[PDB]
């Protein structure tokens, strides 16, 4: 099967310990710290997405798999579960939302605390894909949030602006707009490079952001980045493409990461690796390289970053990161 | 109303209110008994703890082997010192839930469902699956759950929140027998090791130095030409001994029964062999969704090695994947808890007045 997506569709939001209703109008957002579960009809048998957000606690989450669960048995157990955690959505979940982006904020309800409070003043990136799937993942009012290679939407309660980075496409541009719309204001769409003084007031800080003559080219739609995954832990080095989107949970603490941008290739060393996994990492990123396509742009830069010591123009390529995460 | 979830285990019960992120209480499966006057009120039986912490006046059962139940009576007492010792609740007053291994035969859960009905006047009562409550438990409803404890060890393939029977895999070979094992090949070492007091002992060496090694072989190697391995225990009375080699010969034994006698095969062969049990269709989901729990799969480095040797059955393609939550002592019980705190429970429950109608068969129908 596969369709559409503009198939009739049942969201529900495990709370405490009981799956309520997600009000219809509002079905494109997702609080990343909840768990979902979301039916959807086909047009032509359903389907049960169980969404968790990267956020939510493991008492939602076994909620939401039980649920998912009893949902499919009530139904008789024709429909098809799939299990998707924020940031891996698969290219028809993300089209359940007749082309808007699909909107994470943060926090949700945490129960023992209940919903939590917007914010007070507010930032977006939002990032597309390849196949145009966009995501707008809230992220920290700070300047040092940006990435030239995206648009970002900056809501304040005093003012608001919809920055559009370099390198930024148009999904993002479209998606950005769609995410202004959806909760409310006007922008003062503004470019990069070419920013009034009280957008850089909203994030009250100075700026430094994440970018890079990679992160600037808007024909990045050609060689996109890619994360591979080197670990020696089964005797034999062995390297993964990470699919998905790159998200600072695909970084393996316990190995090494490739990270090439094509124009360049960071080596990540995860804190608990090992030497021997650096070392084979390093190897085949020159060996990546040299078996070149020739299409190989002449001696790219190999560049080594050590876990939680990783520059800007590395976090910008990763949809909302997070200082403190690893700690 | 709170309800009471229950996980006996073949060596440890875990017990708790649902909702909590933890059992409260945690205690051997082991009722003990005079070996044949003592003070006054001589008690019949003592149990868990109370019974361990003495043994010179018992002879220490086992009301469960190998994930089954064999000595209800037994059994009673180990469910009444939960509910009004441990817990220290009355049974009429809250729904309970109790786990079950994968195969459980029909005759004892109805012999459970009566129990808890006709004995503890319970309420409302339902029984789960042990291996699927893991799985729920790390947000999963599809996937191999590996559910190695102190008397059996289960492969147990689910999908979409069902287990599938003609695919499980039990082997009697856990916790306990990896135990007595180690107090072998101590005593071959050298150091002696045979009394019950002392199989305690080595109990706590296993879960404190004990590792799965990568490669026996070359571990064994390296065992042999240095001491690089070795590791120091000081025992009760202060004495000191070092254990090497064994330290990883220990767990050696989950990849290969062959060393305590057994015919079976290792773990990650049964494991293999379970997959291939399923539909050709649902083999990716299960090589990606191993999940492992129990005490006996808390060894350092058994994850690892698990994803080895499955790499090297399965086809070179088949990307593997092993769960291993630090929780995983009590996946079953978290899982439980979370399970029955649900307000879709209220509805699958088994009332009482349902099992007065209906009897004990109703657990078949009901719960499944
Ligand atoms: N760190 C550890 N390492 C190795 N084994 C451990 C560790 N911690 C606990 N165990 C083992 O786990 C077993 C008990 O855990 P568990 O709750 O799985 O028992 P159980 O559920 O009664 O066993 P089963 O489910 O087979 O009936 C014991 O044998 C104990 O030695
Ligand atoms: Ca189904
Ligand atoms: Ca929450
Ligand atoms: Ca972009
Ligand atoms: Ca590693
Ligand atoms: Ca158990």
């Amino acid at each position: 099967m596969d369709d559409d997506g503009t198939g009739q569709k049942q969201i529900w939001r495990i709370e405490g310990s009981n799956k309520v209703p997600v009000d219809p109008a509002t079905y494109g957002q997702f609080y990343g710290g909840d768990s979902y579960i979301i039916l959807y009809n086909y047009r032509h048998g359903q389907i049960i997405y169980n969404w968790q957000g990267a956020q939510s606690t493991q008492d939602e989450v076994a909620a939401s798999a039980i649920l998912t669960a009893q949902l499919d048995e009530e139904l008789g157990g024709t429909p098809v579960q799939s299990r998707v955690v924020q940031g891996k959505e698969p290219a028809h979940l993300m089209s359940l939302f007749g082309g808007k982006p699909m909107i994470i904020y943060k926090g949700g309800t945490s129960r023992e605390g209940g919903q939590t409070a917007p914010a007070s003043t507010r930032l977006f990136q939002v990032r597309a894909n390849s196949a145009g799937a966009t995501r707008a993942v809230e992220v920290l009012p700070k300047a040092g949030a940006l990435n030239s290679n995206d648009a970002f939407v900056l809501k304040t309660p005093s003012a608001a602006y919809l920055w559009v980075g370099t390198g930024a496409s148009e999904a993002e541009k479209t998606g950005a707009q769609e995410l202004l719309r959806v909760l409310r204001a006007q922008p003062v769409q503004v470019a990069e490079g070419s920013e009034p003084d009280g957008f850089w007031e909203a994030l009250g800080g100075k700026a430094a952001y994440r970018t890079s003559p990679r992160l600037k080219d808007k024909k990045m739609d050609a060689h996109p980045p890619r994360l591979f995954a080197c670990s020696n832990k089964i005797g034999r080095f062995v390297i993964e493409e990470v699919p998905g989107e790159l998200m600072q949970e695909d970084l393996a603490t316990d190995d090494v990461m490739l990270l090439d941008t094509w124009d360049q290739v960071f080596v990540w060393v995860g804190k608990d690796s090992q030497e021997e996994e650096k070392t084979e990492a390093l190897t085949s990123a020159k060996r990546y390289i040299e078996t070149d396509p020739a299409n190989r742009d002449r001696r790219t830069p190999i560049t080594v970053v050590k876990q939680g010591f990783e520059p800007p123009s590395f976090v910008g390529w990763f949809l909302g990161w997070d200082d403190d995460y690893w700690s | 109303t709170t309800a009471l979830v229950c996980d006996n285990g073949s060596g440890l019960v875990k017990a708790g209110f649902a909702g909590d992120d933890a059992p409260r209480a945690v205690f051997p499966s082991i009722v003990g008994r005079p070996r044949h006057m003592v003070g006054m009120g001589q008690k019949d039986s003592y149990v868990g703890d109370e019974a361990q912490s003495k043994r010179g006046i018992l002879t220490l059962k086992y009301p469960i082997e190998h994930g089954i139940i064999t000595n209800w009576d037994d059994m009673e007492k180990i469910w009444h010192h939960t509910f009004y010792n441990e817990l220290r609740v009355a049974p009429e007053e809250h729904p309970t839930l109790l786990t079950e291994a994968p195969l459980n035969p029909k005759a004892n859960r109805e012999k459970m469902t009566q129990i808890m009905f006709e004995t503890f006047n319970v309420p409302a009562m339902y029984v789960a699956i042990q291996a699927v409550l893991s799985l729920y438990a790390s947000g999963r409803t599809t996937g191999i759950v590996l559910d190695s404890g102190d008397g059996v060890t289960h492969n147990v393939p689910i999908y979409e929140g069902y287990a599938l029977p003609h695919a499980i895999m039990r082997l009697d070979l856990a916790g306990r027998d990896l135990t007595d094992y180690l107090m072998k090949i101590l005593t071959e070492r050298g150091y002696s090791f045979v009394t019950t007091a002392e199989r305690e002992i080595v109990r706590d060496i296993k879960e404190k130095l004990c590792y799965v090694a990568l490669d026996f072989e070359n571990e064994m190697a390296t065992a042999a030409s240095s001491s690089s391995l070795e590791k120091s225990y000081e025992l009760p009375d202060g004495q000191v001994i070092t254990i090497g080699n064994e330290r990883f010969r220990c767990p050696e034994t989950l990849f290969q029964p062959s060393f305590i006698g057994m015919e079976s095969a290792g773990i990650h062969e049964t494991t293999y062999n379970s997959i291939m049990k399923c539909d050709i269709d649902i083999r990716k989901d299960l090589y990606a969704n191993n999940v492992m729990s129990g005490g006996t799969t808390m060894y350092p480095g058994i994850a690892d090695r698990m994803q080895k040797e499955i790499t090297a059955l399965a086809p070179s393609t088949m990307k593997i994947k092993i769960i291993a939550p630090p929780e995983r002592k009590y996946s079953v019980w978290i899982g439980g808890s979370i399970l029955a705190s649900l307000s879709t429970f209220q509805q699958m429950w088994i009332t009482k007045q349902e099992y007065d109608e209906a009897g004990p068969s109703i657990v078949h129908r009901k719960c499944f």
